[PDB]
């Protein structure tokens, strides 16, 4: 029987954002030094996602 | 779909209203959304319930209530002299919705009209009464005892010595439902 | 066959010929019931409207015998071997007396000698006590007083005192036996490390389990067996190499082989089954039987007397251990070129759900 | 087949050609099948078994002259090879049809008088 | 309140078992003007003659 | 010349496919190739059943799904199918009575009531009005006691689980008015051709009356869990939608019709027992999906509890039996005193009554929807012919043509809004 | 003696402690079956809890009218 | 079978039979089902019979009586004996004596006598 | 129960038989005695109790069962009589026949009931008699 293609975008869209929210850890453990200017690029880089 | 005649006064539903025409204002319309009201009501009511008596009896120390015209596990009486009422008339027989009754009856060595055998199957029984209700003699009876679950179902062929054994056991309590019964019968 | 039986002692009996709820008027005790033979002579008898009496040890074990007749056919009686009183009210009405009990190792409670003898005594001495009229004793293949065996030795000096004292036994020797829960298809089906020390070249004559309790039923059936010796077999040789093959050749599994030599192997087997409480399947005077091939009895009766054809094992095996195949999709064959192009014709993922 | 997968629509005979058609295409349609049969009943019988006991089922009804009994006894067949088809009947109904598989086998009449006699009425 | 007293303590005494004056008199009821079952209509059929 | 002109086929019977006729062209409203739309999907089947509710005891139905959604539903049936239709030719009427307990299990007093007023219609007798009413107050005492069960297992297959056992303490306390009538807390065979078969106890009016002045806050608050709750909400919307014109053309009744926007009751519509002197409203849906239905089912408890009310208030006084012991058992003091009574007493009970010649459909409005008898008599004391209409047999029949598209999570939605005991649908 | 009796009392302990039923509610005794569910008898109390696989399960309650269609499945079950 | 008394004894008050188609305890309880089983544990009711027939004489001046079992709408059908032969005569339904005073001279004369008469 | 219930109750009936209770009935619950079953059980009432728990059994037996109840208390722990056995007149009727000890329900134990026929065999058949020769 074919299988439904819901459950391949199920494990896709989890394993982008998986990887987008882990690349967003070290913005929040490194905030103090990054200040404006690292908070500028981390909301580009939200922005895009 | 609708009965003949004159359609019903106002069978017809209003035209629908738009979204923008609905009375309830975004501020109770969003909060009731987000903050999830109805659900936190019902999840209230759940509170109210855990403080309230339960209903539960504690069985087999508190039981649960059972009226005079209960139908348990049958039994044959007697009279005060002691002799069987039962004079084989086979009424209770002819009227078993389920065959479960079998007797067999002849002239006693006094000449009396008793029967010979008396077999109740308790896995053919309904349990409807309707052999008590048509005795002439209150011979046949339910009595309110509905523990005797059994290992065998050999043990639920009840023949005359086990039902006979079972009035003389329960004969009070058969006197006391048929007392309070009896007006109504 | 007839519907009247004169038993052996001299009462008539008048059956009526049907199923569960009929007059076999057959009063039955089977010692030994519980195991993989008796089921079948239980059945056999219960199912056509005959008492049978069923001794039995543990209560679990004995439910499933109870199915096969309808009420006040299977009576049960709790029993012991070493109590006589026991035995003694569990034939007191039985017409045909059955005795299947035996095991084929020892147990912290039992010696072949306890249970094939001793048994075998308290038993028939009953029999005797009540003037039973057919007493049909289960002995072994390859049962003779004097073997290196004890199962062989101990089984055949029961069949000698089970004649001094009941002249009129029915003496049965089957070979081992197979079918549906039986010790031999399912162990070569179900055991993956297996120990031996004759390279699995025993030779004997495979018979189902089903002809042995049909013949069983003949036997209490014509009264001219009484009094004579049976052996019943299948109808072609086979060493059990060749028996496993075909176990093999249905089923597609792997087994490990060992095959230690009798000396080192023997003095071990009686440490395993000394100490584990299960039937391990070797002991120490198991591997013994493993060294001895059946010789059939020649002035022994066959199934061939009893009106009877045995069923050789190759035609049973795709039956029996049919449960016994792991076929999912991933065992299939390649696939061909035509059905590769039925394919195309399918759409094999659904996008819009 | 609309509503289930073996389905056929109830038709009635229009005449004798017909009626031989539709008798001779169910025919086929049965052994051609025995082989699913005896794998999904797991009939431990030879195929060879199962459409020679097929055939007597037909062989029953090879005299019936009336166009108004073969249509019923066509669609007792459609109806049979639905359910068999279809994992419906339990091997217990279709190993049952085989009627050697009593405990008193095929031989359930008596043969002749006597056998008969001795035995009472079977 | 509830169920109190049981009507296994409720006076056997005090209840009635009722008749009605017409169908349970003793005087003034002929049987044959009640027996309604003995009066049953008859189904009344019209066919195409 | 039937069966012999069609021995050799020279008539064939007209075939509805024969009178089809062509939509009018006018007024009508609404290929192979290399792409993959020509491409066929598979489809596998599934075995849905049985599920954990007593209710849907016996159920296989078996499911052609297309990925998620369901294909073709098709129900097999007959797991309790256990004879009664023919049991009951071999019965007298007495005796076949406490077989329509048995048919719908959680509605028992409603089933022996159509077989009573089947009986009662070819006896040509009318029952007393004590009778009437005590039959009016038990049969909406016996709706209550079937909503309870349908709703609140509904809402169990659903996922809620806390109102079904606040629900069936009411349950367990309308089961004792059951058991003070007869001595039973299942099968009562308490009503009878020509009334009830015993006066009830002489306390009981009131135990019911405590009852009644607590029970719609039990209404309440199994409706402050399911009504507004938007889980709830959004598992019976649109799921299960039947037309109106389909309800009628698929044989359905009661809330299945009447969540379609069908006003329609049998209690309104043919009047039977004491349903013509109450007042109650009839709670008729608009969009015909499960959130209506259940919408409708709530309101009937509401209603019912208002009936029980106001025949409690107009139980007359007389006989709850038919006063003729040609057709009723004696009272027991008669039969040991007057000898007329014996012999009327001994004939019931082993001849029975004969009902006179004929054949009658009764319906009445069960809680389930309308529950139907046609008895054939032969003028005998045993029924020549019973049939039984039930209610779950039309809904079931009607299951593929509402859950075709649905989803397997929507279907048991769809199994749980029809109101389905399998022993009613096998009979 | 002592120490099997021991472990035998504790192993049958824990099958009556936990008493889990797979049940086939054919018909109306299923109802009664379920009104031991309910506030009033409450099967948790003792540790009653009806399991739907019978791989989970205990034993087995067969409570309703067992129909020739409904057996093969009882077998199976 | 056979070594208790219950087993053997047809009720704990009477020792044998009372009709012709009655089956003995001793042959109803032979057999294999009998077999390690408690006989005292067995169901042994009293024999009415006996009881009956302990039961005291009715003396009434009346040559019809009533009875209806002693116990209002607890008894049987209401019947009517009479009571002119010079016996003991006995209510078909519960087996009660009634005798007429005008028999009594008669009935103490004789030696064995079917109720205890007085 | 609920702590002021079951404080109230050990101020009554002491520590040693809170440990009794709840071995057995799993309750903390204080009434007045009613009387004793042959059998040996105790039967307590309180009109303070929540509905249909005003009535309760201590049985004699450590492995009790609900057929340990002799039949006349059977009804009054059942709601089915108000009035107690101990006042009952019914239960003073001599019946000689009456058993004496209360027998529970005996299955599963060696005395449970065995049925069997009670009427004689139908046909009875020829006990041959060959004449002399
Ligand atoms: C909003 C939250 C509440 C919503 C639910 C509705 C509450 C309600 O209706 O309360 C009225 C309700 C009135 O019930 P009632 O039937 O009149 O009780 C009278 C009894 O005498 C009462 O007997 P009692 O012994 O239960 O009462 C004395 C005392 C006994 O308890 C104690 O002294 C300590 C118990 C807890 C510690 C041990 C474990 O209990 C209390 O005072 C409450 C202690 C427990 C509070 C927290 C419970 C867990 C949450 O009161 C309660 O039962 C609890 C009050 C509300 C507590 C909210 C927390
Ligand atoms: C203690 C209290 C909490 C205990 C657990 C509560 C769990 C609640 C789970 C509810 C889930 C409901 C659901 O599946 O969705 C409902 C809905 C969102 O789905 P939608 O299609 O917008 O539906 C509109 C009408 N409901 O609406 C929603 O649920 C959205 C509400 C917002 C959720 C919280 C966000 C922060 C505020
Ligand atoms: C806790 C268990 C305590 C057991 C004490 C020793 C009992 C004993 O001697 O048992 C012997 C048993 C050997 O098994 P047996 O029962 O003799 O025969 C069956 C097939 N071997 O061997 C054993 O079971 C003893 C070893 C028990 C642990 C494994
Ligand atoms: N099957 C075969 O291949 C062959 C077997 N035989 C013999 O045929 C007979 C039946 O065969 P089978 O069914 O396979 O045997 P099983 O081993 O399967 O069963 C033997 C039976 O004997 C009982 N039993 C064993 N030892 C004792 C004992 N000490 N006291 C009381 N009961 C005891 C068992 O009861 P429990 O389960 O409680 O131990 C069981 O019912 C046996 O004598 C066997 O040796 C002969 C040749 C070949
Ligand atoms: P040839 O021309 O000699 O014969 C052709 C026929 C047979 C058509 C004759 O010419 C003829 O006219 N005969 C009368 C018509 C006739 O045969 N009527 C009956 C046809 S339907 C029928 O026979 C159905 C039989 C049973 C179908 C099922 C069989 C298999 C069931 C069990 C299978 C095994 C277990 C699952
Ligand atoms: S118990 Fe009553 S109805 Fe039954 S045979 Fe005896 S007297 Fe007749
Ligand atoms: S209660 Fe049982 S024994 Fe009595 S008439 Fe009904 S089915 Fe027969
Ligand atoms: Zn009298």
């Amino acid at each position: 029987s074919p299988f439904n293609i819901s459950f391949f975008i199920y494990g896709l869209v989890f394993l982008l954002l998986d990887l987008e929210i882990l690349l967003l850890y070290p913005f929040a453990v490194s905030e103090y030094v990054n200040s404006a200017y690292g908070l500028a690029a981390a909301l580009i880089f939200i922005g895009i996602i | 779909a609708t009965p003949a005649g004159p359609p019903p006064k106002n069978f017809r539903l209003p035209p629908p209203k738009n979204w923008d025409e609905e009375s309830e204002s975004t501020i109770d319309k969003v909060g009731k959304y987000f903050l999830m009201t109805e659900m936190l009501r019902g999840m209230y009511v759940l509170l109210e319930q855990f403080f309230r008596p339960p209903y539960t009896i504690y069985y087999p120390f508190e039981k649960g209530p059972i009226s005079p015209r209960f139908r348990g596990e049958h039994a044959l009486r007697r009279y005060p002299s002691g002799e069987e009422r039962c004079i084989a008339c086979k009424l209770c027989e002819a009227v078993c919705p389920a065959q479960a009754i079998t007797i067999e009856a002849e002239e006693r060595a006094d000449g009396s009209r008793r029967t010979t055998r008396y077999d109740i199957d308790m896995t053919k029984c309904i349990y409807c009464g309707f052999c008590q209700e048509s005795c002439p003699v209150d011979a046949i009876v339910e009595s309110p005892n509905a523990e005797y679950a059994t290992e065998t179902r050999e043990e639920l062929l009840y023949n005359k010595e086990k039902l006979l054994a079972n009035g003389d056991k329960w004969e009070p309590e058969l006197a006391a439902a048929i007392r309070a019964d009896a007006p109504y019968r | 066959i007839s519907d009247i039986h004169i038993t052996r002692t001299g009462k008539p009996l008048i059956r009526i010929q049907g199923g569960r709820s009929s007059l076999g008027e057959h009063t039955a005790t089977v010692f030994g019931a519980t195991g993989q033979l008796g089921r079948y002579i239980v059945n056999r008898l219960a199912r056509q409207g005959c008492t049978v009496i069923v001794p039995y040890r543990e209560e679990m074990a004995k439910r499933h015998l109870k199915v096969s007749g309808d009420l006040g056919r299977v009576i049960f009686m709790e029993f012991d071997l070493r109590n006589t009183q026991s035995i003694e009210e569990s034939v007191r009405h039985s017409d045909v007396v059955y005795n299947l009990i035996g095991r084929d190792y020892p147990t912290k409670n039992f010696s072949l000698a306890d249970v094939h003898i001793e048994g075998t005594e308290r038993i028939v001495e009953a029999v005797a006590k009540y003037d039973v009229d057919r007493f049909i004793q289960v002995s072994t293949y390859n049962a003779n007083p004097d073997s290196t065996c004890e199962f062989f030795r101990t089984k055949g000096i029961a069949e000698k005192v089970a004649r001094h004292v009941f002249p009129e036994t029915t003496i049965v020797r089957p070979a081992p036996m197979f079918g549906f829960e039986d010790r031999l298809l399912l162990k070569l089906a179900s055991v993956t490390n297996l120990f031996t020390s004759n390279h699995m070249r025993e030779k004997f004559w495979p018979v189902h389990v089903n002809e042995v309790g049909e013949a069983l039923e003949r036997m209490l059936y014509d009264d001219s067996t009484a009094g004579q010796t049976f052996e019943l077999y299948g109808p072609r040789q086979y060493s059990m190499a060749q028996i496993a093959e075909l176990v093999d050749r249905e089923i597609y599994k792997k087994r490990r082989h060992i095959n230690l030599p009798k000396p080192i192997l023997q003095p071990l087997a009686e440490l395993i089954n000394r100490v584990l409480w299960w039937d391990t399947g070797l002991s120490r005077d198991q591997v013994e039987r493993e060294f001895h091939d059946q010789v059939i009895d020649p002035t022994a009766k066959t199934f061939k007397d009893l009106g009877m054809e045995p069923t050789d094992i190759s035609k049973w095996t795709y039956h029996y251990l049919l449960p016994y195949r792991p076929s999912t999709y991933y065992d299939l064959p390649p696939s061909t070129e035509k059905e590769m192009r039925e394919e195309r014709k399918y759409l094999h993922v659904l996008d819009d759900q | 087949v609309q509503p289930t997968k073996f389905a056929v629509t109830v038709r009635q005979s229009r005449n004798w050609a017909d009626a031989k058609q539709r008798v001779i295409a169910a025919y086929r349609a049965w052994i051609r099948a025995a082989p699913e049969i005896q794998t999904m009943y797991s009939i431990p019988f030879p195929v060879s078994h199962i459409r020679t006991r097929i055939r007597q089922e037909f062989e029953r009804h090879r005299y019936v002259n009336k166009l108004n009994v073969v249509d019923v006894l066509l669609q007792q067949s459609n109806a049979d090879f639905q359910e068999t088809m279809n994992f419906w009947r339990q091997q217990s109904h279709v190993m049952a049809f085989f009627k050697e598989e009593h405990f008193r086998g095929e031989k359930r009449l008596p043969s002749n008088f006597i056998t008969g006699f001795l035995e009472g009425r079977n | 309140y509830n169920r109190n007293p049981s009507p296994g303590d409720n006076p056997p005494l005090e209840y009635t078992d009722p008749v009605t004056i017409p169908a349970g008199d003793i005087a003034d009821n002929p049987y044959w003007k009640r027996d309604f079952r003995r009066n049953y209509p008859r189904p009344s059929v019209i066919a195409q003659a | 010349a039937e069966p012999q002109d069609g021995f050799q086929g020279t008539r064939l019977i007209p075939t509805g496919a024969d009178f089809q006729s062509p939509p009018d062209p006018f007024i009508d409203e609404g290929v192979d190739e290399d792409s993959v739309e020509g491409r066929k999907v598979r489809h596998y089947t599934v075995n849905f059943g049985p599920q954990h509710p007593a209710a849907h005891g016996v159920l296989r139905l078996i499911l052609e799904l297309n990925g998620e959604e369901i294909v073709r539903a098709d129900p097999h049936v007959g797991l309790l199918h256990r004879g009664t239709e023919k049991l009951c030719e071999y019965k007298t009427y007495m005796q076949a009575l406490p077989y329509f307990d048995r048919l719908d299990y959680v509605s028992m007093m409603t089933n022996e009531q159509v077989f009573s007023l089947a009986v009662e219609k070819l006896l040509n007798i009318e029952i007393p009005p004590r009778a009437k009413f005590i039959r009016t107050m038990f049969g909406e005492i016996t709706r209550i006691l079937n909503h309870l069960m349908s709703v609140l297992s509904h809402a169990m297959d659903v996922g809620a689980l806390t109102p079904f056992l606040w629900g069936f303490e009411e349950r367990e306390k309308l089961m004792e008015f059951y058991e003070r009538v007869s001595g039973a807390r299942l099968h009562a065979a308490y009503v009878r051709p020509g009334g009830v078969h015993q006066d009830i106890p002489v306390g009981l009016l009131d135990d019911i009356y405590q009852w009644a002045t607590q029970f719609g806050d039990r209404i309440d608050e199994t409706e402050e869990m399911l009504t507004d709750n938007r889980i709830w909400i959004n598992r019976l919307k649109g799921v299960g939608v039947v037309s109106a014109a389909d309800a009628l053309n698929l044989s359905f009744t009661g809330v299945m019709l009447r969540g379609s926007g069908v006003p329609w009751d049998v209690r309104k519509s043919s009047p039977y027992d004491a349903y013509d002197q109450v007042e109650f409203d009839v709670p008729v849906g608009i969009n015909g999906d499960c959130y209506d239905r259940y919408l409708c089912r709530m309101e009937e408890f509401r209603q019912s509890l208002r009936i029980i009310h106001q025949c409690l208030n107009k139980m007359p006084a007389g006989p709850v039996r038919y006063e003729d012991y040609k057709i009723t058992p004696p009272p027991r003091a008669a039969m040991k005193e007057n000898m007329e009574a014996l012999i009327h007493h001994f004939l019931l009970f082993t001849k029975g009554y004969a009902v006179p010649p004929g054949d009658t459909y009764t319906a009445i409005e069960a809680p389930k929807g309308e529950m139907g008898v046609y008895v054939v008599s032969d003028g005998s004391e045993r029924p020549y012919r019973v049939h039984i209409r039930a209610p779950g047999f039309a809904h079931l029949s009607g299951f593929d043509h509402i859950t075709r598209g649905h989803l397997l999570a929507d279907a048991v939605a769809v199994i749980g809004t029809m109101d389905l005991v399998f022993g009613e649908v096998d009979r | 003696q002592y120490a099997l009796t021991t472990l035998d009392i504790i192993t049958n302990w824990a099958r009556q402690g936990s008493f889990w039923p797979m049940t086939f509610g054919l018909a109306c005794c299923a109802v009664e079956m379920m009104h031991l569910s309910t506030p009033r008898y409450d099967q948790d109390r003792l540790g009653i809890i009806f399991r739907a696989s019978p791989r989970q399960s205990d034993v087995m309650i067969v409570a309703g009218t067992l129909t020739n269609k409904m057996a093969p499945a009882l077998r199976q079950v | 079978t056979g070594r208790p008394a219950s087993a053997v004894m047809q009720a704990p008050n009477r020792a044998e039979v009372w009709s012709r188609s009655q089956r003995p305890r001793s042959e109803a309880m032979a057999g294999p089902r009998f077999e390690q089983t408690d006989f005292d544990a067995q169901p042994r009711p009293w024999a009415a019979i006996e009881l009956i027939h302990k039961q005291p004489v009715r003396w009434t001046h009346d040559r019809i009586v009533a009875c209806d079992g002693g116990g209002g709408p607890h008894g049987h059908p209401k019947i009517y004996i009479n009571t002119d032969k010079p016996e003991i005569a006995t209510c078909n339904y519960c087996g009660l004596p009634f005798a007429n005073e005008h028999h009594r001279k008669y009935l103490e004369s004789l030696p064995q006598t079917s109720y205890p008469l007085n | 129960s609920y702590p002021t219930r079951t404080l109230a109750n050990l101020r009554k009936i002491g520590l040693k038989e809170y440990f009794r209770q709840l071995l057995y009935i799993g309750d903390t619950k204080y009434g007045e005695l009613v009387g004793v079953d042959k059998f040996g059980n105790k039967f307590y009432e309180n009109k303070e109790e929540l509905p249909l728990r005003t009535r309760w059994v201590d049985y004699a037996k450590h492995d009790y069962d609900a057929a340990h109840i002799e039949p006349m208390w059977h009804a009054w722990i059942s709601y089915q009589v108000d009035t107690p056995p101990t006042r009952e007149p019914l239960t003073q009727i001599e019946r000689p026949w009456a058993p004496k000890e209360h027998v529970p329900n005996r299955s599963f134990t060696r005395g449970a009931y065995k049925p069997y026929n009670t009427t004689q065999p139908k046909i009875q058949s020829w006990e041959p008699k060959a004449a002399p020769r």
